[PDB]
Protein backbone atom coordinates (compact mmCIF):
# COMPACT_ATOMS: atom_id res chain seq x y z
CA UNK A 1 0.00 0.00 0.00
CA UNK A 2 1.50 3.42 1.34
CA UNK A 3 5.25 1.72 1.17
CA UNK A 4 5.66 1.81 -2.69
CA UNK A 5 3.25 5.42 -2.74
CA UNK A 6 6.52 6.75 -0.66
CA UNK A 7 9.12 5.18 -2.81
CA UNK A 8 7.42 6.06 -5.89
CA UNK A 9 7.52 9.77 -4.37
CA UNK A 10 11.07 9.31 -4.12
CA UNK A 11 11.78 7.73 -7.34
CA UNK A 12 10.50 10.63 -9.20
CA UNK A 13 12.02 13.51 -7.27
CA UNK A 14 15.06 11.53 -7.84
CA UNK A 15 14.00 11.73 -11.50
CA UNK A 16 12.71 15.18 -11.48
CA UNK A 17 15.99 16.50 -10.16
CA UNK A 18 18.27 14.95 -12.82
CA UNK A 19 15.92 16.15 -15.57
CA UNK A 20 15.11 19.94 -14.64
CA UNK A 21 18.56 21.33 -13.86
CA UNK A 22 16.83 24.63 -12.63
CA UNK A 23 14.30 23.20 -9.81
CA UNK A 24 11.88 25.51 -7.60
CA UNK A 25 14.80 25.31 -4.39
CA UNK A 26 17.21 26.66 -7.03
CA UNK A 27 14.79 29.28 -8.23
CA UNK A 28 13.35 30.17 -4.90
CA UNK A 29 16.46 30.91 -3.72
CA UNK A 30 17.78 33.22 -6.51
CA UNK A 31 14.51 34.67 -6.28
CA UNK A 32 14.95 35.56 -2.40
CA UNK A 33 18.30 36.14 -2.83
CA UNK A 34 19.30 33.20 -0.12
CA UNK A 35 22.45 32.39 -2.68
CA UNK A 36 26.03 33.28 -2.94
CA UNK A 37 25.69 33.21 -6.90
CA UNK A 38 25.41 36.88 -8.53
CA UNK A 39 22.20 38.54 -8.64
CA UNK A 40 20.45 37.14 -11.93
CA UNK A 41 20.34 39.80 -14.96
CA UNK A 42 17.27 42.05 -14.89
CA UNK A 43 15.70 42.00 -18.65
CA UNK A 44 13.49 44.82 -18.60
CA UNK A 45 13.41 46.70 -21.34
CA UNK A 46 14.84 46.83 -25.05
CA UNK A 47 18.19 48.20 -23.95
CA UNK A 48 18.74 45.69 -21.03
CA UNK A 49 17.94 42.76 -23.52
CA UNK A 50 20.55 43.72 -25.39
CA UNK A 51 23.12 43.64 -22.72
CA UNK A 52 21.70 40.45 -21.40
CA UNK A 53 21.68 38.69 -24.13
CA UNK A 54 24.50 36.80 -23.09
CA UNK A 55 22.73 35.74 -20.26
CA UNK A 56 19.74 34.21 -22.41
CA UNK A 57 20.63 30.53 -23.72
CA UNK A 58 20.36 31.01 -27.77
CA UNK A 59 21.69 28.80 -29.98
CA UNK A 60 20.94 29.84 -33.53
CA UNK A 61 22.78 31.17 -36.83
CA UNK A 62 23.40 34.98 -35.70
CA UNK A 63 23.29 36.41 -32.12
CA UNK A 64 19.78 37.09 -30.78
CA UNK A 65 19.97 40.73 -31.23
CA UNK A 66 20.56 40.22 -34.70
CA UNK A 67 17.21 38.18 -34.66
CA UNK A 68 15.41 40.56 -35.58
CA UNK A 69 15.01 44.89 -35.17
CA UNK A 70 12.46 44.66 -32.84
CA UNK A 71 12.44 43.01 -29.05
CA UNK A 72 9.22 41.40 -29.80
CA UNK A 73 10.40 38.87 -32.05
CA UNK A 74 13.65 38.65 -29.93
CA UNK A 75 11.84 37.83 -27.08
CA UNK A 76 9.26 35.17 -29.10
CA UNK A 77 12.84 33.38 -30.62
CA UNK A 78 14.71 33.17 -27.26
CA UNK A 79 11.15 31.45 -25.42
CA UNK A 80 10.89 29.33 -28.78
CA UNK A 81 14.43 28.20 -28.15
CA UNK A 82 13.69 27.54 -24.08
CA UNK A 83 10.41 25.73 -24.74
CA UNK A 84 11.97 23.33 -26.90
CA UNK A 85 14.78 22.59 -24.37
CA UNK A 86 12.51 22.62 -21.69
CA UNK A 87 9.48 20.01 -23.32
CA UNK A 88 13.17 17.88 -24.05
CA UNK A 89 13.63 18.04 -20.33
CA UNK A 90 9.67 16.93 -19.50
CA UNK A 91 10.23 14.18 -22.00
CA UNK A 92 13.42 12.82 -20.26
CA UNK A 93 10.95 12.75 -17.24
CA UNK A 94 8.22 11.23 -18.49
CA UNK A 95 10.19 8.23 -19.50
CA UNK A 96 11.12 8.00 -15.84
CA UNK A 97 7.53 7.76 -14.25
CA UNK A 98 7.08 3.71 -14.18
CA UNK A 99 5.26 2.13 -16.16
CA UNK A 100 5.25 4.80 -19.09
CA UNK A 101 7.90 3.58 -21.50
CA UNK A 102 5.93 0.10 -21.15
CA UNK A 103 2.82 2.08 -23.27
CA UNK A 104 2.20 1.71 -26.54
CA UNK A 105 4.72 3.93 -27.94
CA UNK A 106 1.66 5.83 -30.27
CA UNK A 107 0.00 7.37 -26.40
CA UNK A 108 3.68 8.02 -25.00
CA UNK A 109 3.60 10.81 -27.88
CA UNK A 110 -0.22 11.94 -27.31
CA UNK A 111 0.85 11.90 -23.44
CA UNK A 112 3.29 13.96 -24.22
CA UNK A 113 1.38 16.09 -26.85
CA UNK A 114 -1.27 16.83 -24.75
CA UNK A 115 0.94 17.24 -21.26
CA UNK A 116 4.39 18.80 -21.80
CA UNK A 117 2.68 22.58 -22.14
CA UNK A 118 0.59 22.03 -18.43
CA UNK A 119 3.72 20.98 -17.67
CA UNK A 120 5.43 24.07 -18.84
CA UNK A 121 3.01 26.02 -17.36
CA UNK A 122 2.98 24.57 -13.85
CA UNK A 123 6.60 24.23 -13.75
CA UNK A 124 7.31 28.41 -15.05
CA UNK A 125 5.30 29.01 -11.92
CA UNK A 126 8.41 27.77 -9.88
CA UNK A 127 10.40 30.56 -11.72
CA UNK A 128 8.21 33.43 -11.32
CA UNK A 129 7.22 36.10 -8.27
CA UNK A 130 4.75 39.08 -9.02
CA UNK A 131 7.07 40.93 -11.12
CA UNK A 132 9.39 38.64 -13.36
CA UNK A 133 10.43 35.51 -14.61
CA UNK A 134 13.60 33.55 -13.77
CA UNK A 135 15.27 32.86 -17.91
CA UNK A 136 18.28 30.69 -18.83
CA UNK A 137 18.33 28.68 -15.61
CA UNK A 138 18.59 31.97 -13.75
CA UNK A 139 21.01 33.16 -15.88
CA UNK A 140 18.24 36.18 -16.27
CA UNK A 141 15.10 37.74 -15.12
CA UNK A 142 12.75 39.14 -17.60
CA UNK A 143 10.03 41.33 -15.84
CA UNK A 144 6.48 41.14 -16.41
CA UNK A 145 5.92 44.57 -17.05
CA UNK A 146 8.46 44.32 -20.23
CA UNK A 147 6.68 41.10 -21.08
CA UNK A 148 3.26 43.04 -20.98
CA UNK A 149 4.57 45.78 -22.59
CA UNK A 150 5.18 44.17 -26.05
CA UNK A 151 3.08 44.78 -28.95
CA UNK A 152 0.01 42.60 -29.34
CA UNK A 153 -0.17 39.51 -29.49
CA UNK A 154 3.16 39.39 -27.95
CA UNK A 155 2.34 41.33 -24.83
CA UNK A 156 -0.39 39.19 -24.35
CA UNK A 157 1.43 35.42 -24.10
CA UNK A 158 3.27 35.88 -20.07
CA UNK A 159 0.42 37.75 -18.83
CA UNK A 160 -2.04 34.92 -18.14
CA UNK A 161 1.29 32.82 -16.97
CA UNK A 162 1.77 35.28 -14.05
CA UNK A 163 -1.63 35.31 -13.21
CA UNK A 164 -1.77 31.46 -12.71
CA UNK A 165 1.42 31.45 -11.06
CA UNK A 166 0.85 33.79 -8.23
CA UNK A 167 -2.25 31.81 -7.56
CA UNK A 168 -0.80 28.53 -8.02
CA UNK A 169 2.94 29.16 -6.29
CA UNK A 170 0.17 30.22 -3.06
CA UNK A 171 -0.36 26.48 -2.60
CA UNK A 172 3.43 26.76 -2.05
CA UNK A 173 4.44 23.26 -2.86
CA UNK A 174 7.82 22.05 -3.33
CA UNK A 175 10.16 19.62 -5.96
CA UNK A 176 9.25 16.70 -3.89
CA UNK A 177 5.53 17.73 -4.55
CA UNK A 178 5.29 19.24 -7.77
CA UNK A 179 7.53 16.05 -9.51
CA UNK A 180 4.54 13.65 -8.60
CA UNK A 181 1.77 16.53 -9.70
CA UNK A 182 3.59 16.82 -13.08
CA UNK A 183 3.59 12.90 -13.34
CA UNK A 184 -0.24 13.12 -12.77
CA UNK A 185 -0.47 15.82 -15.89
CA UNK A 186 1.86 13.05 -18.13
CA UNK A 187 -0.58 10.09 -17.25
CA UNK A 188 -3.90 11.37 -17.98
CA UNK A 189 -6.05 8.96 -19.80
CA UNK A 190 -8.18 11.18 -21.27
CA UNK A 191 -6.63 13.03 -23.57
CA UNK A 192 -7.69 12.32 -27.24
CA UNK A 193 -6.78 9.83 -29.33
CA UNK A 194 -5.40 7.47 -26.83
CA UNK A 195 -5.03 4.00 -28.48
CA UNK A 196 -5.20 1.86 -24.80
CA UNK A 197 -6.31 4.23 -21.70
CA UNK A 198 -6.51 1.51 -18.95
CA UNK A 199 -3.03 1.17 -18.31
CA UNK A 200 -2.16 4.83 -18.22
CA UNK A 201 -5.15 5.28 -15.80
CA UNK A 202 -3.85 2.33 -13.63
CA UNK A 203 -0.42 4.85 -13.74
CA UNK A 204 -2.08 7.75 -12.78
CA UNK A 205 -4.20 6.21 -10.12
CA UNK A 206 -1.33 5.21 -8.18
CA UNK A 207 0.58 8.49 -8.75
CA UNK A 208 -2.50 10.60 -7.36
CA UNK A 209 -2.36 8.05 -4.03
CA UNK A 210 1.35 9.25 -3.83
CA UNK A 211 0.56 12.83 -4.40
CA UNK A 212 -2.10 12.51 -1.82
CA UNK A 213 -0.07 10.93 0.64
CA UNK A 214 3.21 13.14 -0.06
CA UNK A 215 0.78 16.32 0.21
CA UNK A 216 -0.64 15.34 3.65
CA UNK A 217 2.92 14.64 4.68
CA UNK A 218 4.60 17.26 3.51
CA UNK A 219 2.01 19.85 4.29
CA UNK A 220 0.53 18.60 7.68
CA UNK A 221 -1.20 22.37 7.96
CA UNK A 222 -2.52 22.25 4.55
CA UNK A 223 -5.83 20.48 4.84
CA UNK A 224 -7.29 19.52 1.50
CA UNK A 225 -4.12 20.96 -0.53
CA UNK A 226 -4.70 18.05 -2.91
CA UNK A 227 -8.04 18.82 -3.34
CA UNK A 228 -6.72 22.38 -3.97
CA UNK A 229 -4.19 21.20 -6.56
CA UNK A 230 -6.51 19.14 -8.11
CA UNK A 231 -8.85 22.37 -9.01
CA UNK A 232 -6.26 24.04 -10.75
CA UNK A 233 -4.97 20.92 -13.48
CA UNK A 234 -8.00 22.66 -15.54
CA UNK A 235 -6.74 25.73 -15.22
CA UNK A 236 -3.66 24.79 -17.22
CA UNK A 237 -5.92 23.19 -19.83
CA UNK A 238 -7.03 26.67 -20.53
CA UNK A 239 -4.28 28.45 -20.33
CA UNK A 240 -2.70 26.13 -23.33
CA UNK A 241 -5.90 26.84 -25.24
CA UNK A 242 -5.54 30.33 -24.97
CA UNK A 243 -1.64 30.18 -25.67
CA UNK A 244 -2.80 28.48 -28.89
CA UNK A 245 -5.12 31.26 -30.13
CA UNK A 246 -2.33 33.59 -29.31
CA UNK A 247 0.40 31.34 -31.58
CA UNK A 248 -2.65 31.16 -33.91
CA UNK A 249 -2.70 34.78 -34.14
CA UNK A 250 1.54 35.26 -34.81
CA UNK A 251 0.46 32.36 -37.33
CA UNK A 252 -2.16 34.32 -39.16
CA UNK A 253 -0.58 37.96 -38.69
CA UNK A 254 3.26 38.13 -39.01
CA UNK A 255 5.46 36.92 -41.68
CA UNK A 256 8.47 34.06 -41.13
CA UNK A 257 7.33 33.18 -37.52
CA UNK A 258 6.91 29.52 -38.25
CA UNK A 259 7.77 27.40 -34.96
CA UNK A 260 10.14 24.80 -34.36
CA UNK A 261 9.39 21.55 -35.92
CA UNK A 262 8.87 20.23 -32.33
CA UNK A 263 6.18 22.57 -31.41
CA UNK A 264 4.69 21.67 -35.25
CA UNK A 265 4.38 18.60 -34.38
CA UNK A 266 3.14 19.00 -30.67
CA UNK A 267 0.63 21.79 -31.93
CA UNK A 268 -0.07 20.16 -34.81
CA UNK A 269 -4.17 19.00 -34.46
CA UNK A 270 -4.02 19.65 -30.61
CA UNK A 271 -7.63 19.79 -29.82
CA UNK B 1 7.01 13.46 -41.14
CA UNK B 2 8.90 11.02 -38.86
CA UNK B 3 8.05 11.70 -34.93
CA UNK B 4 10.32 13.85 -33.15
CA UNK B 5 8.42 13.17 -30.32
CA UNK B 6 9.18 9.40 -30.96
CA UNK B 7 12.92 10.16 -31.69
CA UNK B 8 12.78 12.18 -28.03
CA UNK B 9 11.26 9.39 -26.50
CA UNK B 10 13.10 6.47 -28.09
CA UNK B 11 16.72 7.91 -27.65
CA UNK B 12 17.88 6.20 -24.88
CA UNK B 13 19.32 7.32 -21.11
C1 LIG C 1 9.58 33.91 -20.89
N1 LIG C 1 10.78 33.10 -20.82
C2 LIG C 1 10.83 31.88 -20.01
C3 LIG C 1 10.23 30.71 -20.75
O1 LIG C 1 8.84 31.01 -20.88
C4 LIG C 1 8.05 30.11 -21.56
C5 LIG C 1 6.75 30.47 -21.86
C6 LIG C 1 5.99 29.66 -22.68
C7 LIG C 1 6.52 28.50 -23.22
C8 LIG C 1 5.73 27.68 -24.21
C9 LIG C 1 6.06 28.03 -25.67
N2 LIG C 1 5.89 29.44 -25.95
C10 LIG C 1 6.30 30.04 -27.13
C11 LIG C 1 6.77 29.30 -28.22
C12 LIG C 1 7.35 29.94 -29.30
C13 LIG C 1 7.49 31.31 -29.31
C14 LIG C 1 7.03 32.07 -28.24
C15 LIG C 1 6.43 31.45 -27.14
C16 LIG C 1 5.95 32.29 -26.00
O2 LIG C 1 5.47 31.75 -25.01
C17 LIG C 1 6.08 33.77 -26.03
C18 LIG C 1 5.59 34.51 -27.11
C19 LIG C 1 5.68 35.89 -27.10
C20 LIG C 1 6.25 36.55 -26.02
C21 LIG C 1 6.72 35.82 -24.95
C22 LIG C 1 6.64 34.44 -24.96
C23 LIG C 1 5.23 27.15 -26.58
O3 LIG C 1 4.12 27.46 -26.96
O4 LIG C 1 5.82 26.01 -26.84
C24 LIG C 1 7.82 28.14 -22.90
C25 LIG C 1 8.58 28.94 -22.06
C26 LIG C 1 11.80 33.39 -21.82
C27 LIG C 1 11.59 34.47 -22.68
C28 LIG C 1 12.60 34.78 -23.58
C29 LIG C 1 13.75 34.02 -23.61
C30 LIG C 1 13.86 32.97 -22.72
N3 LIG C 1 12.91 32.64 -21.83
Amino acid sequence: ESADLRALAKHLYDSYIKSFPLTKAKARAILTGKTTDKSPFVIYDMNSLMMGEDKIKFKHITPLQEQSKEVAIRIFQGCQFRSVEAVQEITEYAKSIPGFVNLDLNDQVTLLKYGVHEIIYTMLASLMNKDGVLISEGQGFMTREFLKSLRKPFGDFMEPKFEFAVKFNALELDDSDLAIFIAVIILSGDRPGLLNVKPIEDIQDNLLQALELQLKLNHPESSQLFAKLLQKMTDLRQIVMEHVQLLQVIKKTETDMSLHPLLQEIYKDLY
Amino acid sequence: EPSLLKKLLLAPA
